[PDB]
């Protein structure tokens, strides 16, 4: 199920984001 | 300090032809418009189809308004 | 806190309402029946004489009241309950300031005006009425102050 | 008199009392964004975990590719938020081995093996990711695979071109012995003493 | 024992926007995808709960007969209304209905209203209207103005008077005395309970209905917590039971709102999740990801175009934007994009009834902006367009002719027009009270997304919510029962504590701790200590949490006695109310604002300094002057008539010239500047009335003339040198400017005929109307009969004679006046008193007897100014002249008690 998280969404909106499909564990 | 007044009339042109957005939206559009009419390398006939397309095709009398914006910009 | 009180109110209908509002405020606090310095053992010969049932409701909790519409039966018996110190508060009307054979420690004078309906206006008390009401705060031997 | 100079602004943060040093640092980050020393100094100035978290969140939003800011923002969070933030740390700082090692410390085995695999894909020339894989293997239920990692380690690290030290590898064995994974340090010390007969 | 807390540490600085939850867990089929610069999060339409095997939609022929007249047009009830008809009509329990928005919560309020209406049935007649009152507390004012119409239609067969609490405090106590359903905001009902205008009718209030009680999470939360703590505390003290019906949205901590409302969680608590929403909405969330805001704005316009084109010919769309200009801006923007990509005909196919009604309704229209869009499917609806034209948009959208309505939030409160798709574009409103672009509230978003799916035609709503990506989790928690309702009372705890001190509800710190135990803050501090600055060490050392309530009361009382609102001794803990306390409670101004008005109000303040003392209010502490409007502010500062001592880049000069540009009716241009002006004037009503009451109570006559005039100038929106005939809004403004052009005094108009007026203005057509309106203008003729009582005191018997024709449409039930008796210098009020000229008693003399002091430099006059409390340039001054005044002799001293040795009776 889709769980939204404060830390996870803050870290999602950082960076470049083609790079969110890296370091797997995703 | 008088770079700021041409900066403000550029913000006000964007506010009039774009419609009452917050401060970062207008100043980012200011950065966009001034750094896109400065970085044309004086290419002029291409500027309608990008920038009044961005500002919504008011008409080209406001294009000859907006030429003077980019003119009056400049361990 | 532990000494007699007369509350003078503008009208015959304000005295029952204020005698109930003193009781709902003392029952709002945990000190219900704080104005009854005697017991309800002692009130039944004086409560069985009265006609006004809400006067019994208020007198059993220690606050009597007085107005023109009471009988001198009820008026003299509330004044006797108040002179003896059995109850602590008597809410008397404004026109009973002259006719009270009783005097308290504290006299509260609530709202020194009354509705003259002939002119449709709230006329102030004449100062002689307020001075008699003030002079009801006069217990000579029992009280150091009034 | 000297804007765009990080060391004057850090001296200005250090010489004020802290509550006006906060305004000093705010002046500094107006003058100098993308400046991680001012942001770590902003973090040390506020004396509560929520405000340090918010300031370092703004710091990572400004400059996200700095390993020092991820180290400063992870050390305030508790392990689930810390590993969630560390995943983005190694996504934004892919060449920094410390974030990968702290992440593989901070995760389950089936995820830590993927994380160490991605760290070896980005950073092949490190020897601490290999010894961390040995420590991960011995740390959970497997025990015999550890020597298979180290023999796969010094192979590829001799295939990339780093010589084995006889000082840094035995130091890795010593810090491993101080970290309670003595069987990995055993095989590491065996290979390190072997590659460095009576002399 | 008391320890002073950091009271701004414990607050939630986001306000309405604070998320207590860290996690937001979604429904099952609820994917998310990173498309291009935005992450789109779908949450599917929740299937409704399958019916209980012994649960059915009961008809109105099964609820009792007194309540059947309210449900006209209703054959059956809703499912949520059928679940609790037995708890709203048969039981006098306090309820907490936690239903989704749009799921028929106002008919539940009508059921509770019909229970309290059905206790006064008066067997041969219909309703005993005057033994009960029902308060309906709804959060927004346009929701109140449409709930007045709804309950006035539904309770019309009962003769029940429904009205809205508006106007000054006398108008509000008259509207309370006249009506049964009193629909109000929480702030209006709270300012009435603070000023006391419902005290005669709180034994008649038997039912308060708190519509949208998840406003407890809003920054308007402390108002509702103060209202409910006051009502529940009066239930526990006065012991007359009031029934509290909280209607809420389905959000967490609903059991704490239940404990807050004294709702028993067995009988009274009803929690319907979002499956019980009537038209189940597929909700889409576009969270724009990129970090340059002009690209975010372009992506937002691309997303509203794409989501418009997803429902082009299929469904109606209701786009919700933040500004009134933005309404027409993005209507024309999506119309220009549909005309650009040649997709304009998808809305209006040749459905010639529909497009012909649209064309002929466009050519009839007076709005030139709406006439641009109505030939196509598009339309706009803000509160600024005409009542005729905006109800034209309402009726053209309810007939499925307008394909895309674009609107502000007010439609979502003001009208129940629901669409299939709603698209909330932006979630960013410029709030001037924070002085910045903040996020949309929980209330406005839940109400905008209650319009998704109409209950007649639609099987499924569709609500798109275009946001920033960091703000995506807030609205996912809000619209999916996961945003907890947390109390915001530590923000406004000294103000609510001052309101309880002023009302006498709390007297010492123990009664203030007792009152704080009735607040929502206490239950939230008990259930979640960590979020409110309490460790579990402190809850284990204080399980009923009495030391933390003592610390909060002590900290708020230190804020109150520092700002001189309360005389608070730390010895006994007792509070004494100051008159600044009464003024700050009566007019809602914060404790810092009365400390500003205590420091800054001198008797010698001019009109220049009065705007400055106003502009330094702490209500405007977040008003900053941005540079993008400074040029426009200079164009105001050269045109405002009261000079400003400050420089225009200081915020107090901005608030000064915005108030003066309001009163001058100068047309402003910046949206931020018009919003700041609307904010500072809607605060300026209460702020100037509080300055007037402070200044009147201290007795400063020149400043009370200035402040009462400025109250009436802010209210009437005209300067006092303008014609008094602008306060009658029924005149043409051209004849009023002809009167101001021919500047004679206004009192000249009294002596003229209706011919003589009309030829003095050169308007002989208007002359009879000008005469009618000059004789409708309030004008008292005063006569004084002064009698020297002592050498020090006079008795002034002032007879007030109304010399104006009373008319209920302009004056109302009463005209309020101030009688100010002041010295020769007119700088000390010797005697002020309020004077109600009631409508029964016009055209007859009022004897007002009072006593004024006379001092040893015997003055030549006193002045009796009888001014209007509401009307500009309605002032009668009368000089009580002391020329031939023979004061009595200074009386001889009384005979002393000679200390005689006390007389035995043998004497």
């Amino acid at each position: 199920a889709i769980v939204f998280n404060a830390t996870s969404e803050f870290c999602r909106t950082l960076g470049e984001i083609p790079t969110y499909g890296l370091a797997g564990n995703r | 300090k008088e770079t700021r007044e041409t900066y403000e009339v550029l913000l006000s042109f964007i506010q009039a032809a774009l419609g009452d957005q917050p401060r970062d939206i207008l100043c980012g559009a200011a950065d966009e418009v001034l750094a896109v009419l400065k970085n044309e390398k004086l290419r002029d006939k291409e500027r309608r189809k990008e920038i009044d397309l961005l500002l919504g095709q008011t008409d080209d009398t406001r294009y000859h308004v907006l030429v003077n914006l980019g003119k009056k910009i400049t361990i | 806190p532990k000494k007699p009180v007369i509350v003078f109110v503008p009208s015959r209908k304000q005295t029952r309402l204020t005698a109930i509002d003193i009781l709902t405020t003392c029952a709002a606090d945990i000190q219900r029946q704080r104005f009854l310095h005697c017991t309800e053992k002692d009130l039944i010969p004086y409560l069985e004489k009265l006609s006004d049932s809400t006067l019994k409701e208020t007198l059993l909790n220690g606050v009597g009241y007085l107005h023109e519409g009471l009988s001198p039966m009820e008026r003299r018996l509330v004044e006797q309950l108040f002179s003896s110190g059995a109850i602590q508060v008597v809410v008397a009307s404004r026109s009973l300031c002259w006719g009270m054979n009783v005097a308290a420690h504290l006299v509260i004078i609530m709202d020194t005006q009354y509705y003259n309906g002939k002119i449709h206006a709230y006329v102030d008390y004449p100062i002689y009425d307020v001075l008699q009401m003030v002079g009801h705060a006069n217990r000579p031997l029992q009280d150091d102050e009034g | 008199m000297c804007p765009k100079s990080e060391d004057v602004w850090l001296e200005a943060a250090r010489l004020q009392p802290g509550d006006t040093a906060k305004a000093v640092v705010a002046q500094a980050v107006r003058h100098l964004p993308q400046s991680v020393r001012i942001y770590i100094r902003a973090a040390e100035l506020e004396t509560d975990i929520r405000a340090k978290k918010r300031v370092l969140r703004k710091a990572l939003e400004h400059v996200p590719n700095s390993v020092r800011l991820w180290k400063a923002a992870v050390e305030l969070e508790e392990p689930e938020d810390a590993r969630i933030m560390l995943s983005r740390a190694v996504e934004c700082c892919p060449t920094s081995v410390e974030l990968w090692l702290a992440l593989a410390r901070l995760e389950t085995y089936e995820n830590a093996r993927k994380v160490l695999n991605k760290a070896r894909e980005n950073i092949p020339t490190d020897r601490h990711i290999w010894i961390t894989a040995a420590k991960l293997e011995e740390a959970n239920g497997n025990t015999q695979m550890v020597e298979k990692i180290i023999d796969r380690a010094i192979t590829s690290l001799r295939a990339n071109g780093v010589e084995i030290n006889r000082e840094q590898w035995i130091q890795d064995a010593e810090e491993c012995d101080r970290a309670g994974s003595v069987a990995t340090c055993q095989a590491v010390m065996r290979a390190v003493i072997g590659i460095g007969e009576e002399d | 024992p008391r320890q002073v807390l950091d009271l701004e540490d414990l607050v939630f600085t986001q306000g309405s926007h604070f998320m207590a939850n860290k996690r937001c867990q979604l429904p099952d089929g609820s994917f998310r995808r990173q498309r291009k610069g935005y992450e789109e999060v779908h949450v599917p339409a929740l299937k409704p709960k399958p019916f209980g095997s012994e649960e059915q939609l009961l008809p109105v022929e099964k609820l009792p007969k007194y309540a059947q007249a309210g449900f006209e047009g209703f054959k059956t009830l809703n499912r949520i209304q059928s679940k609790l008809y037995r708890a709203a009509l048969e039981t006098d329990e306090n309820l907490l209905l936690c239903a989704p928005t749009g799921a028929g919560k106002t008919n539940v309020a009508l059921m509770c209203m019909l229970r309290e209406i059905g206790k006064h049935i008066n067997m041969d007649g219909t309703i005993n209207v005057d033994d009960f009152k029902i308060i309906y507390i709804a959060p927004m004012r346009s929701l109140v103005q449409e709930m007045v119409g709804s309950f006035g239609k539904r309770l019309a067969t009962y003769g029940i008077t429904v009205a809205e609490l508006t106007g000054d405090h006398q108008l509000c106590k008259e509207e309370i005395s006249a009506t049964q359903i009193i629909v109000c905001t929480p702030e209006k009902w709270d300012i009435i309970t603070r000023k006391g205008g419902e005290r005669t009718y709180t034994q008649l209030v038997r039912l308060i209905i708190l519509d949208e009680i998840h406003l407890l999470h809003d920054d308007r939360g402390p108002v509702l917590e103060a209202l409910v703590a006051r009502a529940i505390r009066n239930i526990e003290m006065t012991q007359e039971d009031v029934r509290l019906i909280g209607l809420s949205a389905t959000l967490p901590n609903y059991e704490d709102v239940a404990t807050f409302l004294r709702v028993d969680p067995a009988k009274g608590l009803f929690y319907f999740d979002n499956s019980f929403r009537p038209v189940p909405l597929e909700q889409t969330y576009v969270g724009i990801t990129e970090k340059k805001a002009i690209k975010r704005f372009q992506i937002m316009n691309e997303i509203v175009y794409e989501k418009i084109m997803e429902h082009a010919g299929k469904n109606q769309v209701l786009v919700f934007v933040h500004s009134r200009k933005e309404t027409g801006k993005t209507a024309r923007a999506i119309r220009d994009m549909c005309l650009e990509k040649d997709t304009l005909g998808l809305f209006l196919r040749e459905g010639s009834a529909s497009t012909e009604v649209l064309r002929t309704e466009a050519e009839q229209c007076k709005n030139l902006e709406l006439k641009d869009l109505l030939p196509y499917g598009f339309a706009i609806h803000h509160a600024g367009m005409t009542r005729v034209d905006r109800t034209l948009v309402e009726d053209l959208f309810a007939d499925k002719h307008i394909q895309v309505l674009v609107s502000t939030a007010t439609l979502a409160w003001g009208v129940n027009l629901p669409a299939h798709t709603v698209i909330i574009k932006g979630t960013q409103v410029y709030s001037p009270e924070k002085g910045r672009w903040t996020e949309l509230g929980a209330l406005d978003i839940l109400q905008m997304l209650g319009r998704a799916g109409r209950p007649q035609y639609d099987t499924k709503g569709e609500g798109i919510l275009i946001t920033s990506h960091g703000e995506l989790q807030y609205y996912l928690s809000l619209l999916n029962q996961q945003l907890p309702i947390e109390s915001q009372m530590v923000s406004k705890l000294p103000d609510m504590l001052n309101a309880e001190i002023v009302l006498g509800n709390v007297q010492n710190a123990k009664d203030a701790v007792n009152w704080l135990g009735y607040a929502y803050l206490y239950i939230r501090m008990l259930r979640s200590p960590t979020l409110y600055g309490i460790s579990h060490d402190d809850l284990k050392g204080d399980p009923l949490l009495d030391q933390r309530r003592l610390d909060l009361v002590h900290t708020a009382a230190l804020m109150l006695d520092k700002n001189n609102l309360v005389k608070y001794d730390k010895k006994t803990g007792n509070f004494q109310v100051t008159e600044l306390g009464r003024i700050a409670s009566h007019y809602y101004i914060t404790n810092d604002t009365v400390q500003t008005y205590n420091q800054l109000l001198k008797p010698t303040l001019s009109e220049i300094e009065l705007f400055r003392v106003f502009s330094l209010s702490s209500e405007f502490k977040n008003i900053t002057v941005r540079e993008e409007e400074k040029l426009e502010l200079q164009k105001l500062l050269e045109r405002v008539p009261i000079p400003v001592k400050e420089s225009i880049e200081e915020p107090s000069a901005k608030i000064n010239v915005l108030l003066q540009a309001f009163i001058s009716q100068l047309k402003l241009e910046g949206f931020a500047l018009m919003a700041d002006m609307v904010y500072v004037t809607q605060s300026a009503g209460r702020l100037m009335r509080a300055i007037f009451e402070i200044v009147l109570n201290r007795g400063w006559a020149q400043l009370t003339d200035k402040t009462l005039n400025l109250c009436k100038m802010i209210d009437k929106r005209m300067w006092q040198s303008m014609c008094p005939l602008r306060q009658f809004r029924k005149l043409p403004e051209e004849v009023v400017k002809k009167i101001e052009k021919k500047n004679f005094p206004f009192e000249r108009l009294y002596d003229l005929n209706h011919n003589e007026i009309g030829e003095l203005i050169r308007m002989p057509k208007m002359g009879k109307t000008i005469h009618k309106y000059v004789h409708l203008f309030p004008k008292l003729e005063l006569s004084v009969h002064l009698q020297p009582i002592t050498r020090s005191t006079l008795k002034v018997e002032l007879t007030i004679t109304p010399d104006f024709q009373w008319d209920e449409k302009v004056h109302g039930s009463s005209e309020a006046f101030w009688i100010l008796v002041e010295d020769v210098d007119s700088e000390v009020i010797l005697h002020h008193e309020y004077f109600l000229l009631k409508a029964k008693y016009a055209q007859d003399e009022h004897l007002i007897t009072f006593f004024v002091p006379v001092f040893e430099p015997l003055p030549p006059q006193y002045f009796i100014r009888v001014v209007s409390d509401r009307w500009l340039s309605c002032e009668t001054q009368l000089p009580v002249s002391f020329r031939h005044l023979i004061l009595p002799e200074k009386y001889p001293p009384p005979t002393e008690l000679l200390d005689l040795q006390p007389l035995p009776v043998s004497a």
